[PDB]
């Protein structure tokens, strides 16, 4: 549904942690909002000074890692889809 | 403080004797003859008063122990002006009779709590007479000649009055203010008319008068402040094509909104009118939906799902005309479904009946006349002050007793009624249940002809006389004190509220009741 | 209390009733009284202001599914929140009413948990572990009916068990 | 009526969504914009720095998704159009 453009990269922002290693339950407004999140839509890539794309190292389907302050929600049915630029990805999990 | 305790006769004594003080204060004033009591103000300019209550609020003793009798028959007639608000010299004087004469049977070793019990019950009797006795004020003249009995025998108080409520009806609301001629004018507002101006002189149309007249305009009301032109643009276009004026009624219109509207007023490309929305806070938003209901429009405001912007021809109210004076304007005829307007008067009475306010009630009245009714001033016209005051307090005296009148009906004048009534309830049966009790019905028995003999006390002839040929009658035979003359009482005009005569009588009996039970009085004693 | 006539008179008041008014009159179905009935309701108990849109929808959108009025118990509706109910009622796309938390204080809290143990529903707020936005209709109470005047509510019987309607008078009992 | 110049892209902002799932209107007031719409003119593209023009990734017709923060409204003949840089457009939608 949702096609980004140039070096943005579409991200789901995963729910806050529930239950812990003991089985402690935390309350949503306590739980902190993780950085991460899986990627469900990416860019062809950003467009280099002399043409052509640069090639992405986010592909869709893995867990990436995002800044806190970067990226912003759309709307787009009701979900909590995150949008943002290739480069504050900052790291990707397994 | 140290606290000073009678008993017996000697604290029944003082009682009586504050009783008596205050009464014979408003006793002067009783009946046609009665005369003026003058009462010195602390900003000077005393005020000349024939009503019992004004008098009886003033008055307070240095013994403090008279000030108690003289404290509780004064809220005799402060309950019966809030209920009424006309008797109060009569339940002062009925209140002041049973005191007297339930004094004689309490020093005669009866048991007080009984005669209290007694006076109850023969009050209750009586008064289930006097609906009996009542008649409905129907007819204008029935008005007229109530209105003026209770203005103290002025004709032209009660023919303005009965004219009032004639082109009011029973759902307007009329008020008295002071006058600058000396003759009473009666000014009637019909429709709907909401006292705020115009915003600017460049709306009016006619320079006669300095008035802003619009012919079958467009009415547009909005909750918020107006100042910018882009929201207001949009209607405005659609005003302007149908070439209908426009009369925007909002909290305010300064600004770019205010300078578009008077530069198209100059230019003639479209004619309008801004004024303020009437009323502060809550009652501002409740009478402005009134004005959609009545203009058959909708009230355009975010808090409904309304925008300004979105705003169409059908959300305007519409009327047949309206114009705005300096301060301001009436809405001639209103285009709202006269059921929608029937409903909306339904549901402000009800809250009427829920009221808890003196200002609540009255202005709720104010809404439902602008609705569905009008309002009639009584401009009272005197040379002084001091007249002004005491004309209209005889004119507020006589619109509460027309009121009392339609409300409750009419009875025989001259304290004809109560007699009638004591007569009716004596041969009904009227008994107690012991001895004690049957005096307390005896205490009002006497009671009641109190108000017939002070009137005729005060026309200088002599009550007991007087009293016993008014008892021979039947009917409405009673006795006219401005002629001194017997004969039919509502073919001679003297017309009584029955409302106003129950409820002295009722307001009489339950405070001088309390009084006849008393044995140990507590005042703070005198500082040596 | 002072009566307005010359006899005595007595009025019992049954069930729930915390003397606390609807915020708009738009809120009223019937205007031969004007008064707010709610047939079969569901009463939402909130402890915390409401005034977006954005955190209401959710639960407002469940209620719209099997069409039984809402009734809305919270600190206040104004803004965004009352605006929505005000637009929905008029439209009759979804009948509700909105009322003030009555109580001040710690006693607010303690006649809301009441409510919510007598109408068989959960005070949603954060300091249990609720959100307005997770909120379900299992969460919310329930009545036969209620109606909604100028100044008071009455819920004429809530959908909770007697047993925790018992142990909650106990507990009260002992706490006097 | 309305031509953009090298990488400006304008766009008529769609309107916040009255209805619901279950048919709850939401007031305009009460309605959040929506950072999406549609395009109706479309810029030849930015000139990089060795010439020539950078190929656009929106043509007229699609709906596109841009920052709150960018754009500007236009007077033009009364709509409200926002124009905006090729670069604030975020995503595609279909
Ligand atoms: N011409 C009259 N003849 C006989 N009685 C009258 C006449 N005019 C008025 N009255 C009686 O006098 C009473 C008016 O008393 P008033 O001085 O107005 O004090 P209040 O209004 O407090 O009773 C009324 O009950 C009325 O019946
Ligand atoms: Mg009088």
């Amino acid at each position: 549904k949702l096609r980004p453009l140039h070096d943005r990269v579409v991200v789901k922002r995963i729910e806050a942690e529930r239950k812990t290693a003991s089985g402690i339950v935390i309350p949503d407004t306590a739980g902190e909002k993780p950085d991460q999140g899986e990627v469900l839509a990416v860019g062809d890539g950003k467009i280099l000074d002399d043409g052509s794309k640069r090639p992405m190292a986010v592909k869709v389907g893995d867990k990436v890692l995002f800044g806190k302050y970067a990226g912003q929600t759309v709307k787009v049915e009701g979900e909590e889809l995150l949008v943002l630029r290739e480069d504050d990805i900052m790291a990707v999990i397994e | 403080a140290a606290k000073e305790v009678k008993f017996h006769d000697s604290a029944r004594e003082r009682l009586v004797a504050g009783v008596n003080l205050l009464a014979n204060a408003v006793k002067t004033t009783l009946g046609p003859k009665g005369r003026n009591v003058v009462i010195e103000r602390s900003f000077g300019a005393p005020i000349v008063t024939k009503d019992g209550v004004t008098v009886a609020k003033e008055i307070e003793l240095k013994d403090k122990f008279e000030n108690m009798g003289a404290q509780m028959v004064k809220e005799v007639a402060s309950k019966t002006a809030d209920v009424a608000g006309d008797g109060t010299t009569t339940a002062t004087v009925l209140a002041q009779a049973i005191v007297r004469e339930g004094m004689k049977y309490v020093a005669a070793g009866m048991n007080p709590m009984d005669l209290k019990r007694g006076i109850d019950k023969a009050v209750t009797a009586i008064v289930e007479e006097l609906k009996a006795i009542s008649k409905p004020c129907s007819t204008t003249k029935e008005i007229a000649q109530v209105g003026t009995i209770s203005a103290n025998a002025d004709s032209s108080i009660g023919e303005i009055i009965a004219q009032a409520m004639d082109k009011v009806g029973k759902e307007g609301v009329i008020t008295v203010e002071d006058g600058k001629s000396l003759e009473n004018e009666l000014e009637v507002v019909e429709g709907m008319q909401f006292d705020r101006g115009y915003l600017s002189p460049y709306f009016i149309n006619n320079p006669d008068k300095q008035v802003a007249v619009l012919d079958n305009p467009y009415i547009l009301l909005h909750d918020k402040k107006i100042s910018n032109i882009r929201d207001l643009l949009p209607v405005l276009e659609q005003v302007a094509k149908a070439g209908r004026p426009l009369l925007i009624i909002a909290e305010d219109v300064e600004g770019e909104a205010l300078a578009t509207l008077v530069v198209n007023n100059l230019r003639g490309i479209l004619k309008t009118c801004a004024v303020k929305a009437p009323g502060f806070g809550d009652r501002r938003k409740a009478m402005l939906q009134d004005i959609a209901i009545l203009t058959g429009g909708t009230v355009i405001s975010e808090e409904v799902g309304l925008s300004l912007e979105k705003a169409t021809l059908e959300d305007l109210g519409q009327a047949k005309r309206v114009e705005v004076a300096k301060e301001h304007t009436t809405i001639i005829d209103g285009a709202g479904d006269p059921a929608k307007i029937q409903a909306r008067v339904k549901e402000i009475r009800v809250q009427i009946e829920e009221a808890t306010s003196d200002y609540d009630r009255e202005k709720l009245q104010e809404r439902v006349a602008k609705l569905a009714g009008g309002v009639a001033v009584i401009k009272v016209g005197a040379a002084t002050e001091v007249e002004m005051k005491e004309k209209k307090a005889r004119v507020e005296d006589a619109l509460h007793a027309t009121r009392a009148a339609v409300e409750e009906g009419i009875v025989p004048g001259g304290g004809v009624a109560l007699l009638r009534a004591r007569e009716a309830a004596v041969a009904k049966g009227l008994k107690g249940d012991n001895p004690d009790q049957e005096a307390g019905i005896k205490i009002v028995l006497r009671a009641v002809e109190q108000p017939l003999r002070e009137i005729v006390a005060n026309a200088g002839e002599e009550p007991s006389v007087i009293v016993a040929k008014v008892l021979e009658g039947k009917g409405n035979y009673g006795y006219n004190a401005a002629t001194g003359e017997f004969g039919d009482m509502i073919e001679m005009g003297v017309l009584d509220p029955t409302k106003v005569t129950r409820s002295a009588l009722q307001n009489a009996a339950s405070v001088a009741g309390l009084m006849l039970t008393t044995e140990c009085m507590i005042a703070e004693a005198p500082k040596d």
